[PDB]
């Protein structure tokens, strides 16, 4: 569970890095797309899904906008990211299994653009947050 | 496994621009931060996690260069960590995370998906060799 | 990989003991009631899990008499479930446990930690030429 | 989350197999030792680790007593097992995948024992309630 100290820091991250938000969308999901084929059958609705494509840029700014919502519902995970849970596992149907992974190259991403201030500090809060949106999207599956 | 020619040119071109004592010291020490269960092996200022961190890449240059026997260059290595060292399995993924989120963070732009895709492959398969 | 005779002996009494019209249609069932979201790709009566649940056992039967090239054995399967089908591979593990809890309940006393482990290390196997 | 459903189920199921949980720890914990070797070196100071030894009988029925114990505060576990999770990161030192290992083993055992009330709908629940008992125990680790 996340302590008053990861709370801050990933507000404080997000605080730095949340003006990029769109640019680490668009970026952390090419990447899942390349380097983790599997996952570009949820994805096979769209025409154009190749990296930096329109619907990938697109799509970018959704997630980035939930992982936002999880920020500032960061007291409650379950509660707040209810909607989206319901929506990934009955709408979408999406396996559970791939949240870890989206999570890692948001990883990447953040490091790859924002390298002082992903610090291995921000990096271990940010892990263990990044872990609590994926146990809360879990939440509706079974 | 199957290499392509162009993850042979690009793992060869990671390594031939990377320096070992700046990427193995700040992999090492991120990985006993963000999974500190780790640390019971052996933190930023720690020079022993520093030089287990600069041989870990040293171990990795070992199969860059021989890359198409990956699994038979991990024997002395495997049963290092495993039966002496007792290090659980898990652990090597953790720090290949951590080896590649070092990486980005040096490399920037130029670590496109491409570069992250053919590198993770190499690294799956080094664990894989570890955990044989 | 490298099997024991030992290895060989159980694991091919354990498939001559076994009623694959029974164990395949159970296993399937119970992956579908215990993980959800495989049921997508498709419950105890349904006709059509039954039927799968067979032809899963009757897929391991094939490496059962071929242990040797495990990994060869199922690239027809391996491609079709991926390329085709488009199972996450994490399931391939999450039905191999459910092979295993419905095997020992049949078994009982019978299925012993040895027996386990043999079988384990069997479904390991296929698990990974399935993802291969 | 276990809903209540869920608690009902493990309490259901605790009840009726709750009397041969000496005999449940054992073979669990035997199983893990001689499946999955890796574990052996955390019980390496006893000097009989080898199934159905007394050590591991005895254990067995400590591992037993840590499940009744969490069935019994199932309505929180992060409060219930938080002595159990400080002990097992900090004065034990044991990984935290190891976890998964011996929910599995635990199954396994309660599947030979008890195959008629191990129905797949028990099995949801279990697994789901063990998933919780190590999310729980993993929590002091970082
Ligand atoms: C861990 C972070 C995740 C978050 C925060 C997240 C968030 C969202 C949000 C906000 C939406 C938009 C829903 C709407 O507009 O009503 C969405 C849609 C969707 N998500 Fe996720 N998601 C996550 C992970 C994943 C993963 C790992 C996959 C699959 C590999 C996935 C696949 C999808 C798909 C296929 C859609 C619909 C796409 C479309 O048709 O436009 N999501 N997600
Ligand atoms: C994934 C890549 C890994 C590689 C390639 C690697 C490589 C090495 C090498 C070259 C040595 C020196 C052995 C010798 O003296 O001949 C070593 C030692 C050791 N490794 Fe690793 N290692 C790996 C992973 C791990 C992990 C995950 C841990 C756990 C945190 C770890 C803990 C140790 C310890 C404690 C020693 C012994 C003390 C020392 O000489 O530093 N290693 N490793
Ligand atoms: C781990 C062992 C597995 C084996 C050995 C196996 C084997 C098979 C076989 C023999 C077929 C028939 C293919 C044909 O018609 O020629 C098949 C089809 C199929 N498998 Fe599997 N399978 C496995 C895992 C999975 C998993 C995890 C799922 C997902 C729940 C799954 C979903 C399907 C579906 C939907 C079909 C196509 C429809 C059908 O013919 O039943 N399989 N599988
Ligand atoms: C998931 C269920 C788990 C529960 C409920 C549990 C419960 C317990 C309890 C109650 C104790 C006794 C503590 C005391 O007497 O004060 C204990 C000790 C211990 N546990 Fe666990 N444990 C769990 C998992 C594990 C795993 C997976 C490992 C390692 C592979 C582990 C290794 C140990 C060791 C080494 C001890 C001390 C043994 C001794 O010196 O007697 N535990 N555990």
């Amino acid at each position: 569970s996340l302590s008053d100290k990861d709370k801050a820091a990933v507000r404080a991250l997000w605080s730095k890095i949340g003006k990029s938000s769109d640019a680490i969308g668009n970026d952390a999901l090419s990447r899942m797309i390349v380097v983790y084929p599997q996952t570009k059958i949820y994805f096979s609705h769209w025409p154009d899904v190749t990296p930096g494509s329109p619907n990938i840029k697109a799509h970018g700014k959704k997630v980035m906008g939930g992982i936002a919502l999880a920020v500032s519902k960061i007291d409650d995970l379950k509660t707040g990211l209810m909607e989206l849970s319901e929506q990934h596992a009955y709408k979408l149907r999406v396996d559970p299994s791939n949240f870890k992974i989206l999570n890692h190259c948001i990883l990447v991403v953040i490091s790859t653009m924002f390298p002082k201030e992903f610090t291995p500090e921000a990096h271990v809060s940010l892990d263990k947050f990044l872990s609590g949106v994926a146990l809360a999207l879990a939440e509706r599956y079974r | 496994v199957e290499w392509t020619d162009k993850e042979r040119s690009i793992i060869s071109d990671i390594f031939s621009h990377m320096d070992y004592d700046d990427i193995g010291p700040k992999a090492l020490s991120r990985c006993l931060v963000v999974y500190p269960w780790t640390q019971r092996y052996f933190i930023m200022s720690n020079a022993n996690v520093a030089a287990h961190g600069i041989k870990v890449l040293h171990g990795l240059d070992r199969g860059m260069k021989n890359m198409d026997n990956i699994a038979d260059a991990y024997t002395d290595l495997s049963t290092l960590h495993s039966e002496k060292l007792h290090v659980d399995p898990d652990n090597f993924k953790l720090l290949s995370d951590c080896i590649t989120i070092v990486l980005a963070a040096k490399m920037g732009h130029a670590f496109t998906a491409e570069t992250q895709g053919a590198f993770q492959k190499f690294l799956a398969a080094v664990v894989s060799a570890l955990g044989k």
